[PDB]
């Protein structure tokens, strides 16, 4: 997985 | 009884009546009731055969509740099973927030409450407006409930409407003249909360309904907020809608320009750059009266840059991506602030990006800001500290250097949100203890990530000397976790758990490293659980003692040369010389135990019953009550 | 039929015959379900206080059907 | 077990069914949130789905689908 795909959604 | 109970509740909850009929069949209404009246917890939820009959969808099973049987609407059940399960509710609430508009008519017709309350003061007419089923809000207002009951968060049925997309149940609320500025306290005036999904409709209608624009709770404007949320339309919208204000419309295009730079979901780059030129030119427009963006200082995690305050810089930078993503977070730090809460998520957003494409440097220094920022606005940093883990394991799998300062000013930012975070603890008793006891706990075992990647790093004098001092003052507060483990108790054990990310690559634990460092920050080494237990007990215990045998030779040496009394004899009479499971820790162990005092000169009179009660010194109380 | 026990079948085996019954209401074979039904009603140790009960627990076609079917 | 699926799948397509015909939309489409996506054609069944459930309920398996 990447970094930017774990940041996660935060909406 | 309780059997038949629950025979009667599975029967109204599938849907069948003749089985529950024979089951209250000779029966008189006390135990009747007393079946119906079965409230009791099911799925972790309190349910009823009356509010799961109106949760199920059958009028024919509530038609024969309320007609041929006693059972009355005041009950107590779910409300939104998915993440809410809250109590008190009303067989019509469930009914309305399923959606099934034969049942909620039917118990209007029978009489159900239609102005009932619950712990978070939930009205079904929101609960309508949740489903967006038109006839049944039409129902509930031809009948007359009520239009002004809002949540504890005085969230109104329209702003509950107004967040999905319902835009027809939206505008037959509204034509009840149910105001639109009904102001919550979180900020939302209706028009806010339509403008994240943009559901063009609804400000539309809004806007035709005299929506009265007007600041949030956050002090932005909803067109803020909608250029925040890269949703252009619901922009256009609001920009034609009253008083224009150049400056505000010039703000919000710079807004959008900013957000459609830094945002994962909308990430138009060439959009970014026409919104900016929309807002230079019009900046550019007219010639004299010119406005004109203020001087704020280059930041220095965004590079250096100072803005675009002339149309040809702006032109200037039209092909550089960085340049592009640097600009739109400053105008977008400008705009919005610092204190707000939405500036944080792009900035770690495009440290992610840099993260993901090896440029270490630049995207610490950017969330060494977004962190900042956070702890400015006291949030729930956790996450972004689980992010510095992550990418300092990386970049120390991948051996890129790694700057003492920056580890510094995390560990420090670390320090104080775990301080915050325990106060919080303390303060919120029981309402919502247990996620922020996880957090608490994610935030130690962050701490123990960074100190390991403190410890695989090579620093000056002067930054060891400030991580020593960060790591002394969090010793000297003293965490301790839901287990009762110390620092250095979780230091020392095997069942730590490691993010699955790159910490996973340096983080092993116990680490000799690590424990050397705490026990020499002048951790409590005597420390005990809430087990009992000591950490040379947890480390004798150890599952893999020849797998990295020569930090256990390390850790077992550091602890005998501080403190650590070798023979403590926990809580459940076990020394961790019986606990060592294994013959080289013993072995280990018997070459540091040393011939001592009434320690095993006293396991023979603690393990008969003799009185110590005030009958040996206080602090022998202590050395006692350990050996 | 179930020869009328005391109190074995008036409940136990009772329920299963509109079980049978309420199933072939989910089916569609109404003519069935009345078979089954109607065997309950004549076992059931009460039945005449669900006559109220039993006239409105069917589509509009069987409001009779099984009315006809009843002492049957 | 991936080929017991294959008929683990069409447990829930019989199973599940009651669950959302009884009235447990939620739990019936959790119920079929385990069965969908093993399928080998998921389109096919999507589009009956569109017009066997009901429009509330298959739209709200829609969320569920890559769930």
């Amino acid at each position: 997985a990447k970094e930017r795909a774990g940041l996660s959604k935060l909406p | 009884m309780e059997g038949l109970a629950g025979y009667v509740y599975k029967a109204a909850s599938e849907g069948k009546v003749l089985t529950l009929a024979a089951l209250l069949l000779n029966r008189s209404e006390s135990d009747i009731r007393y079946l119906l009246g079965y409230v009791s917890q099911q799925g972790g939820q309190r349910s009823t055969p009356l509010i799961i009959a109106a949760r199920n969808g059958h009028a024919k099973v509530v038609r024969l509740l309320l007609e041929h049987y006693r059972v009355q609407t005041q009950q107590t059940g779910t409300v939104r099973f998915d993440g809410y399960v809250i109590d008190g509710a009303t067989a019509l609430w469930c009914a309305a927030g399923a959606g099934h508009f034969e049942v909620v008519k039917l118990l209007v017709s029978h009489g159900a409450n239609v102005n009932h309350t619950t712990v978070t003061n939930s009205t079904p007419l929101r609960a309508a407006c949740f489903d967006g089923r038109l006839d049944i809000v039409k129902y509930l207002v031809e009948n007359n409930a009520n239009i002004s009951i809002a949540n504890k968060y005085d969230n109104t049925c329209l702003m509950i409407a107004a967040y999905k997309g319902h835009t027809d149940v939206v505008r037959y609320l509204l034509e009840q003249r149910a105001d639109p500025n009904a102001k919550a306290h979180c900020g939302a005036t209706a028009l806010h909360f339509a403008a994240e999904a943009g559901h063009i409709d609804i400000v539309k209608e809004l806007i035709k309904w005299r929506a009265a624009i007007v600041v949030n709770g956050h002090g932005m404007t909803p067109l803020k907020v909608a250029a925040e949320s890269c949703k252009a339309d619901v922009v256009e919208l609001l920009l034609s809608h009253a008083d224009c204000d150049r400056r505000s419309r010039i703000e919000a295009l710079e807004l959008l320009g900013a957000s459609f730079a830094n945002d994962r979901e909308n990430y138009d780059i060439i959009k970014t750059y026409h919104y900016l030129y929309l807002a230079m030119l019009e900046r550019f427009q007219d010639g004299d009266n010119i406005l004109e963006k203020e001087v704020l200082p280059p930041i220095h995690a965004y590079g250096n840059r100072t803005e675009c305050r002339n149309p040809q810089e702006l032109e200037s930078i039209r092909q550089d991506r960085d340049a592009l993503h640097m600009e739109g977070l400053i105008v977008r730090e400008r705009i919005l602030g610092a204190d707000n809460i939405d500036v944080s998520h792009p900035i770690i957003y495009r440290g992610a990006v840099y993260a993901d494409n090896m440029e270490f440097e630049q995207c610490i220094k950017l969330w060494l800001h977004a962190l900042h920022l956070r702890q400015k606005g006291n949030r729930n940093t956790h996450k972004d500290l689980l992010r510095f883990a992550q990418v300092f394991s990386q970049m120390i799998h991948l051996n890129e250097t790694v700057k003492a300062p920056d580890i510094e000013c995390v560990l420090r930012c670390s320090v104080l949100e775990i301080e915050q975070s325990m106060n919080r603890v303390k303060n919120i008793s029981d309402a919502d203890v247990h996620n922020a006891m996880d957090n608490y706990e994610c935030n130690l075992y962050t701490f123990l990530y960074l100190v390991c990647i403190s410890t695989k790093t090579q620093c000056s004098e002067e930054d060891q000397c400030k991580i020593n001092k960060q790591i002394y003052n969090l010793i000297h507060l003293d965490p301790r976790t839901r287990e009762g483990f110390t620092l250095l108790h979780l230091a020392v054990n095997s069942n730590t758990p490691v993010d699955d990310f790159h910490t996973n690559d340096v983080c092993s634990f116990p680490n000799a490293l690590v424990t050397k460092l705490l026990l020499d920050c002048g951790a409590e080494v005597n420390a005990v659980d809430n087990e009992g237990n000591s950490a040379l007990h947890i480390i004798v215990q150890y599952n893999r003692p020849i797998s990295d045998f020569l930090t256990l030779h390390s850790i077992i040496i550091s602890l005998v040369e501080a403190g650590a009394h070798t023979d403590m004899t926990n809580k459940q009479n076990k020394t961790p010389l019986d606990k060592s499971t294994t013959g080289v820790s013993e072995i280990l162990l018997k070459t540091q135990m040393k011939m001592s005092l009434k320690c095993l000169a006293a396991r023979a009179v603690r393990a008969n019953d003799i009185n110590y009660q005030d009958q040996i010194p206080r602090t022998l109380e202590e050395f006692v009550g350990f050996h | 039929l179930p020869d009328l026990k005391d109190a074995e079948a008036v409940q136990k085996f009772f329920l299963e015959e509109i079980q049978l019954g309420e199933e072939l209401l989910a089916q569609g074979e109404y003519e069935k379900g009345v078979d089954h039904l109607t065997n309950a009603i004549a076992v059931c140790g009460q039945p005449q206080q669900l006559l109220q009960v039993l006239q409105q627990t069917l589509p509009p076609p069987v409001f009779q059907m099984l009315l006809t079917k009843l002492p049957t």
